[PDB]
């Protein structure tokens, strides 16, 4: 049902094209990136604080000093990526900030979509495509995908409407 | 003419990337 | 303005089966036509009138009798190149 | 392309106003 | 090579009177040239 | 209260609501007035020529606030255009004399197939995508359209291109002539101040 | 066929809702003409907010 | 002047007829006489640079 | 220059777009009767040079041809074409094209960035010679006409899903301005081209003819959207006349 | 009026760029 | 729409005049 | 009838003056077509100045 | 030639512009399409007028 809602918002609202969803996607993938990179960096900059190969027992919660080397981590990411965190508190605030801001931005977009205020179309490219049949982008292909999905899904997805679409009005490409 | 605006904003991001790498505040142990 | 096949569908091409323009799949409602007799009809197109479809060479008595039994399902219009180019009368991209 | 007539001014101002705010704040820092 | 500090660095000042004079000059230059920019 | 309609959000000030398009509120009132004049003993042209143009303008999906875009900026006149006049109510009849109604475009749909059903809900005509197996096209079904009231009052169109154009117009509700050159109108619907108010205040 | 809500008018319905329907120029949003709103026309209300 | 303008190793410079109908880039030989100080003579520009 | 080459020898080499040639000079004739028909077994056509006629902004300046480079790869040749050559009662020679791979879509790039797609074809080509011919020799020259069907078929869909027997008849992306566009109505008419096949090399022992061709035809209109440009194609041809 | 399409962006940038330069210089003064 | 630009630039000059009078650097004898 | 000086071209005459007349796209400012300028077309010169 | 006639046109003179008449010369008179040919004006008494 959630997958239906997701595909419905693609076909009827062009929700992938909405910049508020793009900020949501950036926030969620950045939060996943920050989680993975932060965990890997800490686990690979750990201090040798125990004699076992099992490094997990070289930590106690009541200790005062850091369990991993922020200096080594900073030097590594500065030489690998160009920049690096130098502030632990800023690092963790950023790990908070990125997915929460993504969720808030996607929520603003969903609020827009509630009133059918979509980023459905780029009107310049449709005006050109209506005038010029040689003009094709990936945007116009996505528009055609949305039309096909709407026409083939709406009689089953909205049965209260009694949408009778005869087979000859259904948009379809050659041979399929 | 929108192509100029797109090129400018992409160039601003890439220039910010260069100046943030090349001219960062150096991390100093103190 | 209508395109060409929309102008055809305004004519008798939209009511029944045109011996010059209609695809082979339109002959399936006529018993004993698809695929052989319909292929011969499409191969020997165009026809000025409906009756010269009974003048196709290679017609046995069964094919002649089945064409006479269903002569009232056919019309002839002008052969339109929009439905004929690239063998669309055999395969128009419809399955 | 038939774009919004205000798209260029909106894009330049949307970029340039907070850019100016950030540059003002950075350059005065340490005063 | 080492990155040494430059001793020729000198602060830039613009006082409030200079700010007001420059802002007025820029405003009146905009007032003067906007009609020609629009044409 | 902006979105659902209120005494404090009247439709003359902020536009009609999307729910008035959804349930056919203005269309139902227009049909009630026409049926009242038909019961009084008037002709179809007489019954349809006393529908006010304002009431017909409410019964138009381009005035619904749920047809806009987030970056389709500005006035609704930048979209379809400035409304000049009501073209009158179409009645579509097929070649066998059945009265056909174009299924209207819901608020959800950016595009909608053109479908004509009779009184008992059976599709009798359409504008087919594929014409190779078309059965209910306007060309085969012989759909003509007669306009009552408005600019096109007393007129009948039987050329299938005109009938298909008027079918696509009737999909949007009551058809109107638009001036599209004053604001260089691009043809995509905008939302009303009702929709923009609701969006800003919800966000 | 060209009321305020077709023209993008945002604050004009809010002036009209509470009682300010006429202009100094001579037009009203109800379509009536020749009315005298006094000072409290649309322009007078706008001027009062600026002041 | 001696390689690029003369076309010895280079394209030369743009010359035309007096009415600008047949303009093209050609190697230009230096003019060492007083007509090298004719401002409409390209061979003057070539000699100048040499 | 293949003869005994296996498909494994030819694959990915570009020689499959090359028509076969005569083995040597072997400059002979094929003796023909007064009034019979012969079969052309595997007629081939390798286009080599491509020209598009310029449409200047003037309406009196001479139009001229400009060479084009081929944006498509070595997919530009017609081959395995069956046809017939009929000798006339006066003596004229009538080459008739029956079937085969007798069309290739070809896009040529012009200077200035204009890509010109066109339907290079020999479809239903009927060509005749001068009267008084008794042998297919180096003076044999079939000049005639061929059909150029529309480059896009009438089931083609434009990027807004408008076509001729399929697709929308209007610009559905702009619902209040859906019928304001002339590109809403598509059309696939039949154009005409002129082809001259000049036979320059004949082989008498095998019935092999070869030579050069010049063809002139329209370009793609994209279902009637734009005016067709004139495309001149020069190349060489080969065939086997069955005696 | 049929004005230059770049007149608005030229007027806003002609005003706003040296305004920004002056504000940057004034606010950092005393550092 | 040029009227907006003219009003803005005139308003910027008049605002500069107000802030230069009301919020000048005070002249101090020292 | 539409040469560079009707089109506002400022730097293109200066490239053309010293020997760069052709483009990579295939056109030349003398009206000739089909020439091969090598790298030193207008686009190549512009790219060399950017680099 | 049409080029020679196009040179003989005051809209191609550089002393006809304006300081704030911005851009290309094609933004002014337009893009030149074709020469209309040389006019000869004659009055009713057969004198040639320039
Ligand atoms: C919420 C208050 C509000 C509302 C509902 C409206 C509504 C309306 N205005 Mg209006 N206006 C407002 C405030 C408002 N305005 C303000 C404050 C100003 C002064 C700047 C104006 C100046 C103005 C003018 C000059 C015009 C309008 C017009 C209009 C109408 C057309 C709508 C449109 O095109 O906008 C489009 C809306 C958008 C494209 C959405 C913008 C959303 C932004 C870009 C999102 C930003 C994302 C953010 C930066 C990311 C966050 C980052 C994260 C990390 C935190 C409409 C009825 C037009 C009209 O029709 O006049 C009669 C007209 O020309 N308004
Ligand atoms: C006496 C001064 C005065 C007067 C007569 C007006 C009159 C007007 N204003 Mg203005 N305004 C004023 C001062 C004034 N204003 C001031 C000081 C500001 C700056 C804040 C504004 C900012 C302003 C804006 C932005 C707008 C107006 C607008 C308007 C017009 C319509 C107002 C409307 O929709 O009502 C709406 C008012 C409310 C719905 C009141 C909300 C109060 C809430 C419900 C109470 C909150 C709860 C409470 C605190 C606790 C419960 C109390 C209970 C127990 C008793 C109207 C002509 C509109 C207009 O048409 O533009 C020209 C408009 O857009 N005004
Ligand atoms: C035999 C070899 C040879 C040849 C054929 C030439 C040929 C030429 N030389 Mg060269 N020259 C040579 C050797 C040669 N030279 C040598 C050995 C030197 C010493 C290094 C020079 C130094 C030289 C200079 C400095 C100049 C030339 C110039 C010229 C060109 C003159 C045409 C012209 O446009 O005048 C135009 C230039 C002038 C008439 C001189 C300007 C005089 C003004 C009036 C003085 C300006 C003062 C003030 C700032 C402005 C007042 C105006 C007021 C209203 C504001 C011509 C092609 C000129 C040039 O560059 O052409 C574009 C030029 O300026 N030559
Ligand atoms: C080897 C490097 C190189 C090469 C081959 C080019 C080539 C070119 N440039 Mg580029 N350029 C370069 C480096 C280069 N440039 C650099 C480093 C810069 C930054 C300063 C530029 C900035 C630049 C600009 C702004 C422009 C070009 C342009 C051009 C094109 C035409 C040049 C022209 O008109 O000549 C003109 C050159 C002169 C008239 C030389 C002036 C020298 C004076 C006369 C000498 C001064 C007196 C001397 C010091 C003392 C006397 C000496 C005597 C005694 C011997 C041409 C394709 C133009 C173009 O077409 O844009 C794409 C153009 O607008 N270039
Ligand atoms: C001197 C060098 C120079 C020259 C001769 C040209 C010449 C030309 N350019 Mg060009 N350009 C240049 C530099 C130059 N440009 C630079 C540096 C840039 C980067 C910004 C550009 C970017 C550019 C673009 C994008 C375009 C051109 C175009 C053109 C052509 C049209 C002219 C026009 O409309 O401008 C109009 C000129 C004016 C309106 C005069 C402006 C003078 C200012 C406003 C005076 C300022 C007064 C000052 C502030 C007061 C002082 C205060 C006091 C107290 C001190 C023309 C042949 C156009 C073209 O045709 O392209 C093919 C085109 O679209 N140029
Ligand atoms: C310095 C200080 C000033 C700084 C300004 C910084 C500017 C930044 C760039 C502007 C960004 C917005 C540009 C919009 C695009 C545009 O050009 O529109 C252009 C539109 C104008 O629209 C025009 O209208 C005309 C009729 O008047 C015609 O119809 C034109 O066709 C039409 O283009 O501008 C506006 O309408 C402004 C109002 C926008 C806000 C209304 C909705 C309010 C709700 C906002 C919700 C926000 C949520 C964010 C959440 C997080
Ligand atoms: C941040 C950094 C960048 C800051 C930018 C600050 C911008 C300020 C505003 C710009 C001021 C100039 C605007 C010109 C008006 C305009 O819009 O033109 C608009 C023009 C564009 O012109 C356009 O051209 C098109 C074809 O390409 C079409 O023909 C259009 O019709 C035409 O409008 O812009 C330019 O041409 C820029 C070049 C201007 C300079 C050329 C002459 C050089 C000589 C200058 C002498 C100066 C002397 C000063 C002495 C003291
Ligand atoms: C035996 C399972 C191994 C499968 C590999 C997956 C675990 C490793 C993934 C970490 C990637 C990030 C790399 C940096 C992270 C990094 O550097 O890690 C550091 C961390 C510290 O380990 P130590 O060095 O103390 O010990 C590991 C070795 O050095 C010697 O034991 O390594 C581990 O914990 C390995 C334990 C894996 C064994 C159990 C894990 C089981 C998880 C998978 C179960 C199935 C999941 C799907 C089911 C739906
Ligand atoms: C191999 C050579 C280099 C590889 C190429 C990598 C280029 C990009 C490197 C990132 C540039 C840094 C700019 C961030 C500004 C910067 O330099 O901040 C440096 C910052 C260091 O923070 P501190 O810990 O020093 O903060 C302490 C206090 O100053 C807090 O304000 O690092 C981060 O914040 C990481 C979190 C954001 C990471 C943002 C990176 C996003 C990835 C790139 C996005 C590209 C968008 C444009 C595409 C057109
Ligand atoms: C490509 C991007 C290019 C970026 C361009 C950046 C533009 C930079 C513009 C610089 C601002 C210039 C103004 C500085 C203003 C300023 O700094 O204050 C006045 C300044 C006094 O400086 P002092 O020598 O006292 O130095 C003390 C410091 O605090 C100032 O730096 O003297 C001048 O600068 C002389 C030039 C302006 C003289 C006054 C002109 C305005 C008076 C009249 C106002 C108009 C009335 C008109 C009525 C008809
Ligand atoms: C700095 C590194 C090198 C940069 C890349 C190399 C230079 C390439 C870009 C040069 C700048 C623009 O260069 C030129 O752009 C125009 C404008 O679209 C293209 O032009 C193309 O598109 C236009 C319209 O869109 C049409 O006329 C036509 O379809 C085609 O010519 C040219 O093919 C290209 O030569
Ligand atoms: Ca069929
Ligand atoms: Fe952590």
């Amino acid at each position: 049902g959630i997958f239906r809602f997701i595909l419905f918002l693609q076909g009827f609202h062009n929700w992938t094209l909405n910049p508020f969803h793009m900020m949501g996607v950036a926030g969620i993938l950045g939060g996943a990136l920050l989680c993975a990179i932060h965990g890997a960096t800490v686990e690979n900059t750990l201090f040798e604080d125990g004699e076992d190969s099992n490094t997990f027992r070289a930590f106690e919660p009541t200790q005062a000093e850091e369990t991993y080397s922020m200096v080594t981590a900073n030097r590594f990411w500065s030489q690998i990526f160009g920049i690096a965190f130098s502030n632990k508190r800023w690092l963790h605030f950023f790990m908070l900030f990125v997915p929460v801001t993504g969720l808030w931005m996607s929520s603003v977009g969903i609020v827009g979509l509630a009133l059918n205020l979509r980023a459905y179309d780029f009107v310049s490219q449709e005006l050109r495509a209506a005038e010029d049949p040689e003009f094709e982008t990936f945007y116009t292909k996505n528009i055609l995908l949305n039309e096909g999905m709407r026409a083939w899904m709406a009689p089953q997805d909205q049965p209260h409407e009694n949408f009778i679409f005869p087979e000859e009005v259904l948009p379809r490409g050659n041979a399929l | 003419m929108e192509s100029v605006a797109y090129i400018l904003v992409l160039t601003m991001a890439l220039a910010v990337l260069f100046f943030a790498i090349a001219f960062r505040e150096p991390p100093r142990i103190e | 303005e209508l395109n060409a096949v929309d102008a055809k569908l305004t004519t008798d091409f939209g009511q029944k089966i045109d011996l010059n323009n209609s695809d082979i799949r339109d002959f399936r409602g006529l018993r004993g036509f698809y695929p052989n007799l319909a292929s011969e009809i499409i191969k020997n197109a165009p026809y000025d009138t409906v009756e010269e479809v009974l003048d196709i060479p290679g017609l046995s008595e069964t094919q002649k009798s089945r064409l006479e039994a269903n002569l009232g399902s056919f019309t002839v219009t002008e052969p339109s190149i929009e439905l004929t180019s690239g063998d669309d009368r055999i395969n128009p991209g419809v399955y | 392309m038939q774009v919004n007539n205000l798209g260029f001014i909106a894009s330049i101002l949307f970029v340039l106003v907070p850019t100016v705010f950030l540059l003002i704040l950075f350059i005065q820092t340490g005063k | 090579m080492d990155r040494n500090s430059n001793p020729n660095r000198q602060p830039v000042e613009l006082n409030r009177t200079s700010l007001y004079l420059g802002l007025l000059l820029v405003a009146v230059l905009g007032i003067l040239f906007s009609s020609y920019f629009f044409n | 209260t902006m979105w659902y309609g209120n005494a404090t959000t009247p439709i003359e000030l902020f536009g009609p609501t999307r729910y008035q398009w959804d349930k056919g509120y203005f269309q139902e009132e227009i049909q009630r007035r026409v049926d009242s004049q038909l019961a009084e003993g008037a002709s179809l042209s007489e019954a349809w020529s006393t529908i006010p143009e304002k009431l017909a303008f409410y019964d138009y999906v381009g005035n619904s606030p749920a047809k806009g875009g987030l970056f389709r900026t500005g006035a609704m006149n930048s979209g379809d255009g400035i409304a000049q006049e009501w073209i009158g109510h179409p009645i579509f009849k097929d070649k066998e004399g059945r009265e056909l109604e174009v299924r209207r475009m819901p608020n959800f749909f950016e595009t909608f197939p053109v479908i004509m059903t009779d009184a008992d809900g059976v599709v009798r005509a359409d504008i087919p995508f594929r014409r190779s197996e078309s059965k209910f096209s306007v060309e085969q079904t012989g759909v003509t359209v007669s306009f009552y009231g408005g600019a096109l009052d007393g007129q009948t169109f039987s050329n299938p291109s005109d009938v298909k154009k008027f079918a696509r117009k009737a999909q949007l509700g009551e058809g109107f002539d638009f001036d599209t050159e004053t604001f260089n109108s691009d043809g995509v619907f905008r939302t009303s101040p009702r929709g923009w108010f609701t969006f800003g205040h919800a966000v | 066929l060209n009321p305020m809500w077709r023209q993008g008018m945002f604050v004009l319905p809010f002036m009209a809702r509470l009682g300010v329907t006429s202009s100094w120029n001579g037009w009203s949003v109800t379509g009536e003409t020749g009315l005298d709103p006094g000072f409290w026309s649309f322009e007078g209300v706008a001027a009062a907010h600026i002041v | 002047g001696a390689f690029h303008l003369t076309g010895v190793w280079g394209p030369g410079m743009w010359v035309s007829d007096p009415y600008g109908l047949t303009g093209h880039v050609q190697p230009v030989a230096p003019e060492w006489g007083p007509a090298g100080f004719n401002p409409f003579n390209p061979g003057g520009v070539v000699a100048h640079h040499i | 220059d293949k003869s005994q080459l296996t498909y494994d020898d030819i694959v990915n080499t570009g020689l499959a777009n090359v028509c076969p040639e005569i083995s040597s000079f072997t400059r002979g004739t094929i003796e023909v009767e007064p009034n019979t028909k012969y079969f052309v077994s595997d007629f081939c056509m390798e286009p080599q040079e491509y020209f598009v006629k310029e449409e200047p902004v003037n309406k009196r300046q001479k139009a001229e041809y400009v060479k084009g480079k081929v944006l498509t790869r070595q997919t530009t040749s017609l081959e395995q074409i069956r046809g017939s050559i009929a000798v006339g009662a006066d003596g004229t020679l009538t080459f008739k094209e029956k079937d085969g791979i007798d069309f290739q879509p070809i896009t040529v790039l012009l200077p200035g960035g204009e890509e010109v797609p066109f339907f290079f074809t020999v479809k239903n080509f009927t060509g005749t010679t001068e009267p008084g011919f008794t042998s297919i020799n180096s003076s044999t020259d079939f000049v005639g006409d061929f059909n150029v069907p529309s480059y896009r078929g009438a089931g083609f869909l434009d990027p807004k899903a408008r076509g001729l027997y399929t697709g929308y008849d209007n610009a559905v992306a702009l619902p209040s301005a859906a019928d304001k566009f002339r590109t809403n109505k598509k059309e696939t008419p039949l154009g005409k081209g002129t082809l001259s096949l000049q036979v320059t090399q004949v082989d008498g022992s095998t019935g092999e003819i070869a030579g050069i061709f010049e063809s002139e035809q329209p370009s793609d209109t994209d279902l009637g959207a734009k005016e067709p440009l004139d495309v001149k194609v020069r190349g060489i041809f080969y065939g086997r006349v069955d005696t």
